[PDB]
RNA sequence: CGACUCUUAGCGGUGGAUCACUCGGCUCGUGCGUCGAUGAAGAACGCAGCUAGCUGCGAGAAUUAAUGUGAAUUGCAGGUUGAUCAUCGACACUUCGAACGCACUUGCGGCCCCGGGUUCCUCCCGGGGCUACGCCUGUCUGAGCGUCGCU
RNA sequence: UGUGGCGGCCAAGCGUUCAUAGCGACGUCGCUUUUUGAUCCUUCGAUGUCGGCUCUUCCUAUCAUUGUGAAGCAGAAUUCACCAAGCGUUGGAUUGUUCACCCACUAAUAGGGAACGUGAGCUGGGUUUAGACCGUCGUGAGACAGGUUAGUUUUACCCUACU
RNA sequence: GGUAACGCGACCGAUCCCGGAGAAGCCGGCGGGAGCCCCGGGGAGAGUUCUCUUUUCUUUGUGAAGGGCAGGGCGCCCUGGAAUGGGUUCGCCCCGAGAGAGGGGCCCGUGCCUUGGAAAGCGUCGCGGUUCCGGCGGCGUCCGGUGAGCUCUCGCUGGCCCUUGAAAAUCCGGGGGAGAGGGUGUAAAUCUCGCGCCGGGCCGUACCCAUAUCCGCAGCAGGUCUCCAAGGUGAACAGCCUCUGGCAUGUUGGAACAAUGUAGGUAAGGGAAGUCGGCAAGCCGGAUCCGUAACUUCGGGAUAAGGAUUGGCUCUAAGGGCUGGCAGCCGACUUAGAACUGGUGCGGACCAGGGGAAUCCGACUGUUUAAUUAAAACAAAGCAUCGCGAAGGCCCGCGGCGGGUGUUGACGCGAUGUGAUUUCUGCCCAGUGCUCUGAAUGUCAAAGUGAAGAAAUUCAAUGAAGCGCGGGUAAACGGCGGGAGUAACUAUGACUCUCUUAAGGUAGCCAAAUGCCUCGUCAUCUAAUUAGUGACGCGCAUGAAUGGAUGAACGAGAUUCCCACUGUCCCUACCUACUAUCCAGCGAAACCACAGCCAAGGGAACGGGCUUGGCGGAAUCAGCGGGGAAAGAAGACCCUGUUGAGCUUGACU
RNA sequence: GCCGCCGCAGGUGCAGAUCUUGGUGGUAGUAGCAAAUAUUCAAACGAGAACUUUGAAGGCCGAAGUGGAGAAGGGUUCCAUGUGAACAGCAGUUGAACAUGGGUCAGUCGGUCCUGAGAGAUGGGCGAGCGCCGUUCCGAAGGGACGGGCGAUGGCCUCCGUU
RNA sequence: GUUAGGACCCGAAAGAUGGUGAACUAUGCCUGGGCAGGGCGAAGCCAGAGGAAACUCUGGUGGAGGUCCGUAGCGGUCCUGACGUGCGAAUCGGUCGUCCGACCUGGGUAUAGGGGCGAAAGACUAAUCGAACCAUCUAGUAGCUGGUUCCCUCCAAAGUUUCC
RNA sequence: AAAUACCGGCACGAGACCGAUAGUCAACAAGUACCGUAAGGGAAAGUUGAAAAGAACUUUGAAGAGAGAGUUCAAGAGGGCG
RNA sequence: CGCGACCUCAGAUCAGACGUGGCGACCCGCUGAAUUUAAGCAUAUUAGUCAGCGGAGGAAAAGAAACUAACCAGGAUUCCCU
């Protein structure tokens, strides 16, 4: 009886997605994200977490910032100059 | 246990009964209100009962909640003060009053809006006063006598409903209803019965204690269980 | 004889074993060694003629204006005085999110300026600029039978 | 073969009289594993271990029946002994009972083995997981050849053998 | 306007204050109004019509929004004062603090019809468009009284609580008169009355709600939150047959009818005699009528134990409303009695009690180890004490006048020991723990004082709490002996003496859930009883709130005997269905050193393989369980490792 | 693309390890397609019908249904046309199977307003520290408003939103 | 040839650090729902009879319980039945205890690991509870088992003295 | 400030390292698909032909599936084709 | 009562400048347990150990004497060798 029957009775999912990280870790009742935090200004991050490092690495994401100041790290950092035209 | 689970449950009863607040017209004055009407509060045994008054410098029909005193009606002018009159229902000093005067609801200190002796069917007595520096011996229904600054104020009669345990129980039915109305720790088992990882009194195969019931009064947490600082046991023998 | 049990020569099936190929992994060194409220990192959602994923981009949305050079793409529709690509110093850069009016049910506030409505006389609709925390030197404003000046 | 059981030797002697019908004191020679002991050879990558129900063959250390000897066998009857396992050797009250006791009857109600015969053949009544009761001991977690009470039993369709 | 409840059409008015709805438990009974059903006649469609049948069934009206009339509740104000006590409910309660008799009046009206509204819709018959058309025309869209029938809503009244049955936004209601309005009219202000004009943002709206859309690895017999609910039989939302709606047997079809399986029944005769074990299985069964013991907490027993009856057809008698001692008209169900008659047949299928007497434990309803034990376990009604007066009792915490008890005050907060009614709870501080008291005090840290030394060092009194000291504490743990003489036949024991600690087991119960000896000795039931009941305690090791005696009714508690009946058995036999077998289609798993004709010998002391003797002659199908030390799991038993965990103590730190 | 020779170096020699991954057999065409009563004929698109269609007959569930609709949950599963790669333990023209398309419309329906159990920002204090106690608790806590006066504006500052 | 480092390879019975779970089970609070058909007549009350009084009987009304037979509904004593490589990693048949009150329970919230809950069974805590899940130390320890790969030639062993 | 450290990132070069169950787990639309209520765990996967010249034409058959032809050096390379 | 200031303490949509956080191979300051070694084990060892908190830089730390030192003396800091 702890078993198929007690499978029925669940129905009610505490758990759900979170709108800061984007992941199913955000329980209704405690109101606090179990991935990141919700509550707190600080991400939850560990040293002994070595495979959630490098889920969420910074070369996943777009860097659209981070390959222009590279781009702009080549060259000197120019201040809105323009091209000689012809 | 330690919390959120052998607590009162308290959702219905609403607020708690205070006396009134001290000034001029209850240090030399008096002042009148009226009885409006008496009911059950659940929780305390004892009724309760609105009594309103006025503020002498602004305009809000004020109200107090006090103890339900044994005969008394409803739809009653009560008086309060220091120059008022002896009468059943009413608040006054115990400078002013003489020896052997039953009261209840009773200050241990001047200022705390009453504490002692105002459960069900409780009063305490005052054995002899003291004119020089303010004394008063007061006999608690304890036994001990108490030394009060003369200061504090207590209404006069005893306390409405009187005689509640003198009746046994009748049905386990009534006693569940009961209990879950005033504190949800009425399963009461046995230390022998409990299990000896939690409980000391536990352990072994047949039913013994095996060990003395009596414990010093210096011990910690865990262990404090039982007669604590038992003097004597058994049948009281006289007094 | 036929059929069934065993061995050998030739051939067919499953398997991808051996060998070979590698725009791929592993290690070391060199010089440089930077994010962000002027809204960073991250997540979601949209953008192609036919467009699922990846990549690219943000309603200007598989990307603009400009420079070197010079006649592309492909399965099909189309045009040298600048198509393809490389460069980019100029701009755009959605919503949530350090996210900043409150909660995070996307529902509710408040201030100012414009267009219909009017003929400021006000309700309704649309657009824009605004509205968190502690702190610093200049302005602002009032508290204190603490001081004392003067009547 | 320490234990149980059996067969011979001499024959103090009992048996009214008389060692040898029936026997037997004292020692004494061999035997077996349906029993209790010792031993530790293999099995701890396991052979499902108590009894009760059904089941078959085999042995004789024979209880009766077939056929002959032998008495202290007037007849029935009692046994001592041989050939000899072909065919026979119940029911019920109690005990969980192996064991043991009683009653009625018959021809005898004789004694055993099969890896303590026997669960992919049944049964769990008691032992043999934890739950509780009473009594003793241990200060104490616990122990009592001292009990009580309820306590999950999986699969052959593969081969041989049988029909 | 009226004595008045109150009404009409708008009929002012701030700050502040007060009150109401909001916003309140459960149950029993009664009454009224609706909806769904029941019936007679009249209409539109069909079936039966060899025979009869005025037969059988479908159907017959109206929303929201305003007003009137019924009908209910009235704890709403007047004329009047009632005992020889009145009106009055299913029940009751009320009454010179004001009953009955009389007049008015508000609240709800969902029942009636009127505007909405017959125009729409439902059928029948015909006319077209071969069709596209809220098409076209005639008729109906009824006449009435009822009913403890089922459901919903409202009203009245009583009972239950040692339990008193929630808060917030919102609105108007009432005193209140500082102010706004004016000089005789077209007055000003004031408008909650009837109107007229413009809008009310955003989010979601499809399907299932279950043996194919939720969860269980899946078309998964499991779990699974709620609404609507026909006729007869019948007390019944019980069981069976039919109406509406749904369905095509749930991973397959055909064939014969082997054994052995699964589910059911029938079985001549005996009836638990088999087996630990009436385990399973079987009998009785409802209603009416008569009638009922022992013991008792008088309530239960009890349906005690026990007996008689159970159809069809056709009659008789009894119980009511309306109108004008009296007559007529409408009448809905129950009960009682009699004869005829059916093959003794009738609660004809469904529903559908086993009792009676004893022993032990627990009062019992109730919680319970999901998944081996539901019970004598626990919760338990009663009783007994311990601490504490907020400067504290207890618990939690790392911390802040930290929180809980506490929204609380000895009839209170925590802690135990036992635990329905009734009697007792004895003796003992020897020991271990608890409490009280102090300088008469052996002992006694740190720090302070004084003395010696050139200084680090050394010595002395004082020496806190606690220990020791004196008392109580046995509803604290626990404990409560042994040996001899002895009374007129003997057997056996009253009584007496000694050793010894804290007095040495008090009264009851008893070979018990408690006695090794022991199957202890006696009556009993039986052919027999290591079984049960009734006895004496002398008890390895019984014993008085770690409890004992007693105990009415009961326990899915553990045992004994007798009725009742049964294939449990004697002792086996037969039938059906689902099975199993063959054919079409599809199509696993376990196991696998290799294979499976034997006996003796030896061996790591029980082999299919070694040796010697018997034998072995294609290939498959339905059974069977003897073997493959049949598969399982580096044994769940025991021991060891200088291997780990939990409980517990005065082991060690 | 590779071999020998002279020196050097190794992740350099497999049969097992209840060795790892992958592949394939005896088993084996074996066991099996049995929880809940029931189907039978005519025609039909189609090559093809024990399972699909309509027409007829016979039944079951028996209002606590094998009925109609909801909530959680599922997220196009609803419908139309075409298809015949895989599934519906054989079967399929059919189906919740595949591909193209349609399909959910609110001033009057629920959320939106509020509080209950409870959570929690913040005065304050604690804490090396991310942070902790508390919901009034040691606080400079009403940014609202009826009226009177004074300068100014929009419409002849008349009266109102005005400042 | 030997020692230390992972040191021929693999292997537990456990310890610490940090996060996550009361959707199954268990206790509360708030807001709500449901629970047929019948027996027994406990209390209030009326009339009559007897009696000097006190008071006692008879015939009706009426509905009370930790009430019963029993539906819905809550769990499953026995047969150790069917299945037991199941429909099913705990189902079904006969069969019951209870069913106006210590009745079950729909949603939101509180309580989390030497801790919580617990009508008290080391009982339960997501198919896992004599101390939950995942990662790290960790390749923790192992006087102990299991295995450890070409050829040819020559030499050729001990199950012991003493110690812990 | 000076010589000191760099395992991540921005640009490269080199190697007595490995070669599709090896090498980063991932040589390809890899922390991707997928599982768990969650902290978390975590795969399988290269070799057509130099060139698609990818088979026109006839027949069986409803289509699936065959039998002859064509390309090329060879189908001895037949759409999962060293 | 009335008039002007010094000190303590006040609110911002006052003009204008700051911090919040993702990541962090190297570094700075703090807390910093046991598996294990000691064939057992507590002193010791593992071990200023993993992990946790705060913070900026291309480096940080770091730096000129209340120093080494008994020599015939040297004289800011840093890394390597003996
Ligand atoms: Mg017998």
């Amino acid at each position: 009886t702890k078993g198929t029957s007690s499978f029925g009775k669940r129905r009610n999912k505490t758990h759900t997605l979170c709108r800061r990280c984007g992941s199913k870790a955000y329980h209704l009742q405690k109101s606090t994200c179990g991935k990141c935090g919700y509550p707190a200004k600080r991400k939850r991050k560990y040293n002994w977490s070595a495979k959630a490092k490098r889920r969420n690495t910074t070369g996943t994401g777009r860097m659209r910032h981070l390959k222009i100041v590279y781009r702009r790290f080549r060259h000197g950092f120019r201040e809105g100059t323009t091209p000689k035209p012809k | 246990g330690a919390g959120s689970v052998f607590r009162a449950h308290v959702k219905h009863r609403k607020g708690a009964a205070r006396l009134r607040a001290v000034d001029f017209a209850e240090r030399h004055g008096y002042i009148k209100g009226i009885v409006k009407d008496i009911i059950h509060d659940p929780g305390r045994g004892a009724p309760l009962a609105k009594v309103v008054f006025r503020d002498p410098y602004r305009f809000k029909k004020r109200t107090e909640l006090f103890i339900a005193a044994e005969g008394i009606h409803t739809g009653q002018f009560v008086y309060c003060g220091k120059k008022a009159q002896l009468n059943i229902g009413n608040v006054l000093p115990v400078g002013t009053m003489p020896e052997g005067t039953i009261v209840c609801c009773l200050e241990e200190k001047p200022g705390d809006r009453g504490k002692l002796a105002r459960a069900s069917g409780n009063y305490a007595t005052v054995i002899s006063h003291n004119p020089e520096t303010k004394k008063t011996r007061v006999k608690l229904p304890s036994g001990s006598k108490k030394v009060i600054s003369s200061a504090n104020r207590a209404v006069v009669g005893v306390v409405a409903g009187g005689g509640r345990i003198d009746k046994p129980i009748l049905k386990a039915g009534r006693a569940y209803h009961k209990y879950k109305a005033k504190r949800n720790c009425w399963p009461r088992v046995r230390g022998v019965a409990m299990n000896p990882v939690e409980h000391p009194f536990g352990g072994g195969n047949h039913q013994h204690i095996g060990k003395p019931s009596t414990i010093r009064r210096d011990a910690p947490a865990g262990r404090k269980v039982g007669l604590i600082a038992a003097r004597r046991t058994g049948r009281l023998r006289g007094t």
